[PDB]
């Protein structure tokens, strides 16, 4: 809790699960705004 | 490894079965929203580092899968795997692994930990381990490369390793318990061996500076 | 008017006040030190106030570029030509030794994107697609849960702090590249391709990723800018020297009693550098053959030539070698300089994107000749064969990785050549 | 109107805006030395042959890739662009593999005929060299991959005109193997001009493999007959019969390409 | 991709019977206006070869390159086709 220059504060990274990136990336879904409207489905359509 | 040409194996073929879960369709979701749309091949990149998480590895099953869902062209997803390093094309064991030896590392002796893993295990560098769990090959540094010699199991590293604690490393790694993660020495943090030589007064909060309106 | 006394970095000047991981680096410890006051009040004032802020303070690119963060900044603010404005943040971290991407990411991941919404308002970025480096999954994943905390809380977003603003940061993790650390070969690897550094010029001014405006900025240099628009230029330009000002991460390592990553003033010293940081060099001084004070990119200097040079952009150039990110390390006499950037220049050439010809034969080339330097099995020119071919590829590669790799060979050669010529009759009068 | 003047070692010469230095100096009848550039094919800036360095600019630039603006005098013959266009020449002659006696390149190869002009006499490359394990990707063209420069002329050649993704480069380094990774097979009907495109022997055509030399062939012109495009070919022959067929210039009706069947 | 033939003219002419000799393989040739190419600056001066010995013509123009408009910028795109993707 103070600024204790002795710690690593960082036990959550020990407490990562192998699945982490995307699991944060699929619950990150709702205060998202909308990707640009590039036209084309595709960069070949 | 070591080869940038497919040969055609009776295991890692294109008719291997590779699929995804229901949660996992998800994360490639996930990972298609964050790119705008009609630029979706930007998503090539972390689907493969998702693909490996499945499998164990690379399998050329999952390359052209990959192509199809994100409708790319075959060939530019299998330059992605082929180009960047972790992007292993061949079967891995359980524990990948990478022993630092980049300049800075190999300073602070980095050769110890690698003869002594070396002979513990016996099998010598590249090559899987007899039950294929350890995989010891050596590369370039972690991009932490201060603390004594380190070394990265998968996606679990330490550093601030020495010779001894090596053999402390892999130990229970063998007997399946995860080892701690990060600086084996006094190194909370970062901290040099003689206590810190910084941060000694407590942080300001806010109300500093306020330039006009600020 | 002058502080002549540019060494032994204050723990105010520390910029990133838990960079030890001290405090909390999620937010819950952000707003303990500091982060998140008044940043909206920051976009609120105007682009041009921290454009004005941050050319009164003049900040130096400390990823190993030196240019001044002001005018790169203001390059790119104008009324969008359309294509959506984006930001970039680099965090690849491949150069030996650097790990101050890594110190900001999980001590103070707000820091990092402190710097990136600041600097956003000035540069129009609705989003960012911030990168970071596949070696560190750990820590990207740190800076997801904070980044989650701020998403949730109002501060990035949707109306970003509670003024308007659709900004929004997004994060990906790398595959392993040090070429990927350049900014015109991570805008293609976020893109989906093959991490190739872009050929010159189009500019991240004009286009990007899918072709569109992308500031690449150092997290060291983004997560400074909050101090700059929190007190202005004056705070980072009276530290450090003329042009090389502020505060970088100054990672101590290599043959040094306590090898650590710490927050130091410029202009420093590499005596109390070592000295009172770290309590010393392995043996000392004597011991102490050369040192290697920015980086990869940085060429060793001689131990007649340490002493006291000072971590000054405009210093290291006289010194013939440059600031790099602070990754200082030390070889001792024990340690055969030969075989101490044997493994730096195989290093170089184990990561190299390969497209273009001077960089894909040179390091390569590079590397043959010199094993059988480090082994003594050359003739007295070929030394003189190894400097015309480093300052061949020199300036003749599309980016900086060819050049990167130069200044090391180069600093060698003309800093340790008798030594050089010692190591081979060496191996002529055992060899014969 | 809005053309922008710039100037080449010495005499004046209007530019269009955007112009490259490579379609800068040509307009007085200089070709700049290329391996990695093609008039009708996209961009690439990557062999480094084109560099050239001008007065009052510390730094070399790469002409294929280098809008010019105004006051911008080329200096060609400079020594410094001269040096450049020897080392980089002799970078790529490093791993390049002993078989201009048995590549069928020889005798219309660019690297050799570039090495003869912007070309050392002698070589400094003491240790090993490297190689590559050969493909095949159609009994139609031959592939030595270890001659390729890795000037990606092939990979951009099928991926923009012939409209496949068969052709890639894998790899990361010195290695930087250009191939198929997984074998395939070039299906393109108009897959015969990549032999055209490659500026080694790299891609050669097979059922001309070693049957003819290039001095020796006594050209003439022709068109298609497969095609009603009716396209401009040159046929080589010797000695009072045909060896190959090989495309035309004609821009607007076939380009410099002919059709796999006619090739 | 050299051009440094293409800077002039000829005077090539058409081709004969090549028949195979008896022996080993020699192509026999009977026409002595086989190896003559010629080399002109320009194709009025051509033409006025032509004539002087009374041979009938047959012209060309040159094939001058059209313009070679490019753009390396082009290759990097947000909704334009040529947006690349290999290099
Ligand atoms: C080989 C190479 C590696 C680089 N790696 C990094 C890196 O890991 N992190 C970084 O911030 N910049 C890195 N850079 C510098 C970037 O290319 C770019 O100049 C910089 O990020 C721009 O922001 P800055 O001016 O704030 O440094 C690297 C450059 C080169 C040539
Ligand atoms: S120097 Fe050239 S070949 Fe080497 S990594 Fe950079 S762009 Fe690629
Ligand atoms: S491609 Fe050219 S240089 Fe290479 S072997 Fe063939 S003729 Fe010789
Ligand atoms: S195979 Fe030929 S066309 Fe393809 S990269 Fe090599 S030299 Fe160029
Ligand atoms: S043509 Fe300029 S680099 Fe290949
Ligand atoms: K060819």
């Amino acid at each position: 809790e103070p600024f204790d220059n002795s710690t690593y504060r960082n036990l959550q990274h020990h407490e990562y699960s192998t699945y982490t990136f995307l699991d944060l990336n699929v619950e990150l879904s709702k205060f998202r705004m909308p990707q640009p409207s590039s036209g084309r489905q595709s960069p070949r359509h | 490894g070591a080869l940038f040409v497919h040969r055609d194996t009776p295991e890692n073929n294109p008719d291997t079965p590779f699929d995804f879960t229901p949660e996992n369709y998800k994360r490639i979701e996930a990972i298609v929203k964050n790119y705008p749309e009609g630029h979706k091949a930007a998503a090539v990149l972390p689907v493969l580092d998702l693909a490996q998480r499945q499998n164990g590895w690379l399998p050329i099953s999952a390359m052209n899968k990959v192509a199809e869902i994100l409708q790319v062209p075959p060939m530019r997803v299998y330059e992605v795997a082929t180009f960047y390093t972790m992007y292993n094309r061949k079967p891995v064991g359980k524990y990948h692994i990478q022993v630092c030896t980049t300049t800075p590392c190999m300073l602070r002796n980095s050769d110890s930990i690698l003869e002594a893993i070396q002979k513990k295990l016996g099998i010598k560098v590249g090559e899987t381990t007899p039950d294929k769990l350890f995989t010891l090959i050596e590369v370039e540094c972690l991009g932490a490369c201060v603390n004594a010699p380190m070394v990265q199991i998968n996606d679990n590293y330490y550093e601030d390793l020495t010779p001894k604690d090596i053999e402390e490393i892999i130990d229970e790694l063998k007997a399946g318990k995860i080892p701690k993660p990060g600086p084996r020495s006094g190194r909370f943090s970062c901290e040099p061996a003689g206590g810190l030589t910084s941060l000694t007064e407590p942080p300001k909060g806010p109300g500093f500076g306020v330039q006009a309106g600020l | 008017p002058k502080k002549t006394s540019f060494g032994s970095l204050k723990d105010e000047d520390r910029i990133f006040t838990n960079l030890y991981g001290r405090h909390d680096w999620r937010l819950k410890g952000a707003q303990s030190r500091g982060d998140w006051y008044k940043t909206k009040e920051i976009l609120l004032k105007g682009p041009d106030w921290i454009l004005g802020e941050v050319k009164t303070s003049g900040l130096r690119g400390r990823g190993g570029a030196g240019f001044p963060t002001g005018l790169k900044w203001s390059f790119m603010n104008k009324p969008s030509d359309g294509r959506p404005k984006y930001l970039v943040v680099n965090a690849d971290e491949g150069e030996p030794g650097t790990c101050k991407d890594r110190e900001i990411i999980r001590h103070d991941p707000h820091k990092l994107v402190e710097g990136c919404l600041v600097g956003g308002r000035a540069m129009g970025a609705r989003a960012a697609y911030i990168y970071i480096r596949g070696e560190f999954y750990n820590e990207a994943s740190n800076l997801q849960v904070a980044i989650r905390e701020a998403y949730e809380a109002g501060l990035i977003g949707k109306n970003a702090c509670g003024s308007g603003y659709d900004f929004d940061v997004f994060v990906v993790r790398g595959a392993g590249a040090y070429i990927c650390g350049e900014e015109t070969a991570l805008i293609e690897s976020i893109e989906g391709k093959q991490g190739k550094p872009r050929l010159k010029p189009p500019f991240p001014a004009d286009v990007g990723v899918f072709g569109c405006p992308t500031t690449v900025a150092n997290v060291e240099t983004v997560a400074v800018s909050p101090t700059i628009c929190r007190r202005g230029g004056a705070w980072f330009a009276s530290f450090g020297r003329e042009r090389n000002s502020g505060t970088k991460l100054f990672n101590i390592s290599g043959h040094v009693n306590h090898p650590c990553t710490v927050e130091e003033e410029m202009s420093v010293p590499l005596k109390e550098l070592i000295e009172k940081h770290a309590g010393g060099v392995i043996g000392g001084w004597d011991n102490l053959l050369a040192v290697i004070p920015g980086g990869s990119s940085t060429p060793l200097i001689p131990k007649s030539v340490c002493e006291t040079v000072l971590m000054d952009f405009d210093a290291l150039v006289q010194a013939q070698t440059g600031l790099g990110t602070a990754a200082v390390i030390v070889m001792d006499r024990s340690t055969d300089i030969v075989k101490a950037i044997a493994r730096l220049i195989e290093f170089y050439k184990h990561e190299s994107c390969g497209q273009c010809t001077p960089c894909r034969e040179g390091v390569d080339w590079m590397n043959k000749v010199m094993a059988r330097f480090v082994k003594g099995d050359a003739r007295p020119a070929e030394i003189d064969s190894l400097w015309e071919i480093s300052k061949q590829i020199e300036g003749h590669t599309i980016c900086a990785l060819g050049d990167g790799a130069a200044w090391p060979v180069q600093g060698l050669i003309r800093h340790f050549r008798p030594e050089l010529e010692e190591r081979m009759q060496q191996f002529a009068l055992q060899h014969q | 109107s809005n053309l922008i003047e710039v100037f080449v070692d010495g005499q004046s010469v209007m530019v269009e805006p955007g112009t490259t230095v490579l379609q800068a100096c040509e307009k007085v009848g200089m070709q700049i030395p290329r391996f990695c550039y093609h008039e009708r094919l996209s961009v690439a800036g990557n062999c480094r042959m084109c560099l050239v360095e001008i007065e009052k600019a510390p730094k070399v630039v790469a002409a294929c890739a280098m809008p010019v603006m105004k006051g911008w005098n080329i200096l060609t013959n400079s020594e410094k662009s001269k040096k450049a266009r020897e080392g980089v020449m002799e970078f790529l002659l490093a791993n390049h593999p002993l078989d201009c006696p048995i590549c069928d390149q020889g005798g219309e190869c660019d690297l050799q005929d570039q090495s003869m002009m912007f070309g050392s006499d002698r070589s400094r490359f003491l240790e090993g060299k490297r190689a590559v394990e050969d493909k095949n990707i159609g009994p139609l063209v031959k592939t030595i991959m270890t001659r390729c420069i890795q000037c990606t002329r092939c990979i951009r050649f099928a991926s923009e005109i012939a409209g496949v993704d068969d052709l890639g480069t894998t790899g990361r380094g010195n290695d930087m193997q250009v191939g198929t990774y997984i074998e395939k097979m070039f299906m393109s009907e108009l897959s015969g001009n990549i032999i055209d495109i490659c500026p080694v022997g790299a891609l050669t055509s097979k059922p001309y493999a070693f049957t003819a030399r290039p001095w020796e062939t006594r050209k003439t012109e022709s068109i298609d007959v497969m095609d009603a495009v009716g396209s401009n070919i040159v046929v080589s022959t010797r000695t009072g019969e045909v060896m190959r067929i090989l495309p035309r210039m004609h821009e607007d009706i076939n380009e410099e390409w002919i059709s796999d069947k006619t090739r | 991709s050299g051009v440094n033939n293409t800077k002039k003219w000829k005077m090539e002419f058409d081709t004969r019977e090549r028949w195979e000799n008896p022996l080993m393989g020699w192509s026999s040739t009977a026409d002595p206006l086989s190896n003559l190419v010629l080399t002109f600056s320009t194709k009025e001066d051509a033409v006025a070869f032509a004539e002087k010995n009374g041979w009938s013509f047959d012209v060309e123009e040159r094939k001058v390159p059209k313009p070679k408009s490019k753009s390396y910028g082009a290759n990097f795109s947000w909704n334009k086709r040529t947006r690349v993707s290999t290099k």
